[PDB]
């Protein structure tokens, strides 16, 4: 670019239009643990 | 119906051999004693196992034994560092609390484990091989998702390493294949038609002579006279050999201030 | 930018980091402690930091900026607006240049291709 | 000179212990215990001792937690 | 020494070598623990027994 | 298969992992345990794990294997010969198909080439 070389490999747009359906995933802060007393 | 017995019952042919490791006189002689009279002692334990019966261990007076841990550099201190030796004495001190603690497992050893996979995950890996010799790759995409859904996250991640640590294993393995079917500069030409018809005894201390003066009656009879004779002629040889030495190279470390190369360690300080 | 009133809250927490932090909806409880009458419709409400931020207009509109405006329910609302517009800033940001970062994307803890299980 | 009639005096009172502990006892004690509080005073001497004791042996089943 | 370890083996056929030490045919109703009990147990005999030593002085005893 | 007498201790201490054993050389004090009389060289108490065998024929030889062999400093040195090799056999082969896992590999931390930089 401006005096200036950034190597990347070659870009894919069509990457862009990615079908990602967002899946279900729910975080518990406070669950369980490996061993009790 | 009788009671099975381990083949150690026919080395020893009875069930209490009284076995006392500490080798003192008071030990010994009443070993001796409980050993002869242990057919009809009610204070008779037994150092043989069986199928009926358990047994106890090697005895060491009157408690138990067992070997010194294998010697093992790993401790951690606790008032003041204690700098443990494992070879500066033949038995371990026992650990004080305020002094040391020791390295876990004291009659351990370094194996290789694995992680059994589920018992779902493992019927998919089934049913897809299976579908695989049968129907073919091609035909078994449902197969294949059935494992990407019913496998767990962590058993993908260890069936995804196996592959790649096999894929390491075998690039070793050739690397070593290489190295050792590499035909070397004083095999060039050799055959297995020029190999000499000898075996492993063939090369053993009673054909070959070790590279020792005195592992034979070789030089049994050379006297004094003779080793003058043979200085002489071994530095007439060296009139000849001498005239060649190697250059000494550059100190490849001579910058302390640089990570040094860890070099061929000198025969001598 | 969230393009909705509402978002999953487990999507806004970290799955290889400690969650000392998340994106709570508006506090609709503040907008009671207003003791002057106002006008505010139930459908903005919802949308983020917006509530914090026209309870600050409706409090610069009765008060000032000058020893009026001084009192725990109004500057509570302003620094609310404040500290939401800061905070979905960066997770705004974070959630565009580093998704894998949050619970649910699916390059948090990447599935392998079944190519890669030599089988 | 000293008093040599108190020589191994606490050796001999601790075997003595060893021997009948709650005979030790309750004679070391009878004087005290002419002087008996209430019942409140009494459940809560046991309640929190027996109550500390409890907490112990959790704290010693969680060790073996840390170990595990 | 290393062949009186193999000396009841030399006698016997790898089958009956087998049939005699592998495989034992199973019973799991013995009381293989009696080792145990019958020893530390003593300790408790042993004191019923020690508790009653005509020994006068309890010094002696202790 | 160490191709020496000596070995550096630190090249078999794991870099990623917390080190609970070392490998180390052969214990020589074990051998002045040994009452009886030996001849034994100094050329062959260096190599790993062998001394401890040569210390077990010695004792299998003095004593047998019944009764006499049963002594503190003879089955020591068979414990420890038993040992030796299956330590160094598990080591040897971790160090043949697991490099990366010591201390003084270049591939337990690799050092990036000068193109992944970006300079
Ligand atoms: C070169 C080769 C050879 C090398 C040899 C090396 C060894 C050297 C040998 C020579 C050494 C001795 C020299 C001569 C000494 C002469 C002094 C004298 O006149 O006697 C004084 C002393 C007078 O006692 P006393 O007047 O009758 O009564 C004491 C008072 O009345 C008070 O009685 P009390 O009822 O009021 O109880 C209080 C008492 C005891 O009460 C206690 O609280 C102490 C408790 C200690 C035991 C418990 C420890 C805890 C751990 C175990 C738990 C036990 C629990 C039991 C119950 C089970 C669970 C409920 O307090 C004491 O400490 C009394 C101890 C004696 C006083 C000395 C000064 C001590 C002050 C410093 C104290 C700290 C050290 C204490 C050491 C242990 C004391 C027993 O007598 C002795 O102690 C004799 C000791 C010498 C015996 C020599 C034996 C032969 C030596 C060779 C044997 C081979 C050794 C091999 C070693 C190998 C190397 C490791
Ligand atoms: C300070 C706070 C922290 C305190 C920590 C806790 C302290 C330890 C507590 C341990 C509890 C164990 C319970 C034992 C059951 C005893 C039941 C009973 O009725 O006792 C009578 C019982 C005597 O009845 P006996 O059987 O008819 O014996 C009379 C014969 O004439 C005896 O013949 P003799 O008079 O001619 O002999 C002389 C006499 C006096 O001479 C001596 O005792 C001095 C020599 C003592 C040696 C050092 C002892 C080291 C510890 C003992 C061994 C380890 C534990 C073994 C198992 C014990 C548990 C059963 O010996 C005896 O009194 C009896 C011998 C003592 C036992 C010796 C053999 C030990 C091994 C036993 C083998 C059999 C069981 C197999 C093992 C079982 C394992 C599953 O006393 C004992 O046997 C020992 C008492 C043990 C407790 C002593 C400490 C209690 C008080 C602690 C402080 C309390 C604070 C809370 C109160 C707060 C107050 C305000
Ligand atoms: C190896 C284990 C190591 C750890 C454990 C170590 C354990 C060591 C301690 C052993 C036991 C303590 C020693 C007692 C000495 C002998 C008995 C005695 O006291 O002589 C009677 C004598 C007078 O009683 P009396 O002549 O029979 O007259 C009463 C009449 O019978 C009629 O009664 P009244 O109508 O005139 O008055 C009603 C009643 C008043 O009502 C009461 O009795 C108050 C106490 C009720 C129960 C309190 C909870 C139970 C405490 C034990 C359970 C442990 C709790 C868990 C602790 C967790 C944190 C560590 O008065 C009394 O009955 C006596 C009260 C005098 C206070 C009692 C002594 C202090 C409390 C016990 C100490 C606790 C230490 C154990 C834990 C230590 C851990 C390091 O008391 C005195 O000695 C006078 C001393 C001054 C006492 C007043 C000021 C106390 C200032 C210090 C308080 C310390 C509190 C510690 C709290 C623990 C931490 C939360
Ligand atoms: C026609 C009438 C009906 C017939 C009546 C017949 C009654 C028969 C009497 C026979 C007496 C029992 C004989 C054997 C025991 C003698 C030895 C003894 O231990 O006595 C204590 C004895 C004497 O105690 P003291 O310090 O001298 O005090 C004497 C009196 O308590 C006085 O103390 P004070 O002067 O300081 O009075 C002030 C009082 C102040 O109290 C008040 O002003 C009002 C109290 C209101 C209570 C509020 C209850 C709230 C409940 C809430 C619960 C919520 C949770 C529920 C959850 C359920 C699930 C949803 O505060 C207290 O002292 C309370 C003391 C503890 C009371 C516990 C029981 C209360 C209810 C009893 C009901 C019995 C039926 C009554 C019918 C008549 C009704 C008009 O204490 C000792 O020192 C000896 C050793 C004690 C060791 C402690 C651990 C022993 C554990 C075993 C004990 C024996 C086995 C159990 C037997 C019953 C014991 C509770
Ligand atoms: C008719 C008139 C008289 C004519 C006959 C006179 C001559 C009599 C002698 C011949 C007849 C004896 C009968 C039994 C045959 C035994 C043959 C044999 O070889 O035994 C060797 C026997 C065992 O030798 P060991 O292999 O070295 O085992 C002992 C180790 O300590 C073991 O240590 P460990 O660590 O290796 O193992 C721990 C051990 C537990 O061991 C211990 O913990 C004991 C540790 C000793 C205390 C520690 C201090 C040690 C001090 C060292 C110095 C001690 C010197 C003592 C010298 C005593 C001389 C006998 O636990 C066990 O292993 C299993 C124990 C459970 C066994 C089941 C009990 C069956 C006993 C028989 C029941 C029926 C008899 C009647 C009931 C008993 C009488 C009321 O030697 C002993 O005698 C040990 C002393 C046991 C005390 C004997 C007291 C009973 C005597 C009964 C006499 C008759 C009753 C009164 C009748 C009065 C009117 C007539
Ligand atoms: C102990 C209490 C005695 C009184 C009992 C009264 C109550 C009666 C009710 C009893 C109900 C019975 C329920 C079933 C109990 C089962 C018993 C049991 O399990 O152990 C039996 C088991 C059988 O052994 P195995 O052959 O290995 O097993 C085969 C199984 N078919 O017995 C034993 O192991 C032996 C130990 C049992 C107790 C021994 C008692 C020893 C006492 C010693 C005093 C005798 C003097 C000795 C002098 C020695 C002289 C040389």
């Amino acid at each position: 670019y401006e005096d200036f070389v950034f190597t990347t490999p070659y870009f894919q747009p069509e990457s862009t239009f990615k079908s990602v359906p967002k899946l279900f995933s729910d975080i518990l802060l406070g669950g369980v643990e490996w061993v009790y007393t | 119906k009788a009671p099975g017995q381990i083949y150690a019952y026919d080395i020893h042919n009875t069930h209490y051999p009284y076995v006392n490791i500490k080798q003192d006189s008071q030990t010994q002689l009443l070993a001796s004693f409980r050993r002869s009279i242990a057919s009809i002692n009610p204070f008779s334990y037994r150092q043989v196992p069986s199928q009926d019966r358990a047994a106890f261990g090697l005895r060491w007076g009157n408690a138990w034994y067992a070997p010194n841990p294998y010697p093992n550099g790993i401790h951690f201190d606790r008032v003041f560092p204690t700098h443990y030796d494992p070879l500066a004495e033949t038995n371990r001190t026992k650990a004080n609390l305020q002094l040391i603690k020791y390295a876990p497992g004291n009659y351990s050893t370094l194996v290789v484990t694995s992680e059994k996979l589920p018992r779902p995950c493992i019927r998919t890996i089934q049913n897809y091989r299976r579908c695989q010799m049968v129907n073919g790759t091609e035909k078994c995409n449902s197969e294949a998702q059935d494992i990407l859904a019913i496998c767990p996250n962590w058993a993908l991640d260890h069936m995804k390493e196996k592959v790649r640590f096999y894929t390491k294993a075998l690039a070793i393995n050739n690397q070593t294949y290489i190295r050792a079917m590499q035909v070397e500069e004083y095999n060039q030409g050799r055959t297995v038609a020029d190999v000499a018809p000898k075996t492993w005894i063939h090369g053993t201390r009673q054909h070959l002579r070790p590279d020792t003066m005195w592992a034979d009656d070789r030089y049994t009879n050379i006297t004094q006279t003779e080793i003058n004779e043979a200085i002489k002629r071994v530095e007439a040889r060296k009139a000849r050999e001498h005239e060649k030495k190697p250059v000494e190279q550059a100190n490849v470390n001579a910058n302390t201030g640089e990570q040094p190369v860890r070099v061929e360690k000198s025969l001598y300080p | 930018t969230i393009f909705a009133e509402t978002w999953e809250a487990s999507e806004y927490q970290y799955r290889n980091k400690a969650n000392l932090k998340t994106l709570p909806v508006n506090h609709l409880g503040k907008l009671a402690e207003l003791k002057f009458d106002f006008v505010e419709y139930k459908a903005h409400q919802l949308i983020a930091c917006h509530l914090y931020e026209r309870m600050t207009i409706h409090c610069m509109n009765q008060y000032g900026l000058f020893k009026d405006f001084y009192r725990p329910e109004c500057l509570d609302a302003q620094y609310y607006f404040k500290t939401c517009v800061e905070l979905n800033a960066a997770y705004g940001i974070q959630k565009k240049f580093f998704p894998e970062h949050f619970v649910g994307s699916p390059y948090a803890r990447p599935v392998p291709q079944f190519q890669q299980l030599g089988l | 000179f000293p008093d040599r009639g108190n020589k191994r005096r606490w050796f001999k009172n601790l075997f003595r212990l060893i021997k009948n502990p709650m005979g030790y006892i309750f004679w070391k004690t009878y004087k005290a215990r002419l002087a008996k509080p209430s019942l409140i005073v009494t459940s809560m001497f046991i309640g929190f001792t027996l109550g500390f004791i409890k907490l112990k042996a959790q704290s010693i089943a969680y060790s073996k937690k840390q170990y595990a | 020494d290393f062949a009186e370890l193999l000396r009841p083996l030399r006698s016997l056929s790898f089958n009956q070598v087998v049939d005699r030490y592998v495989l034992i045919p199973p019973n799991h109703t013995f009381y293989r623990n009696w080792t145990y009990e019958k020893f530390l147990g003593g300790f408790g005999l042993s004191y019923l027994i020690l508790r009653e030593l005509p020994l006068r002085n309890f010094y002696a005893r202790v």
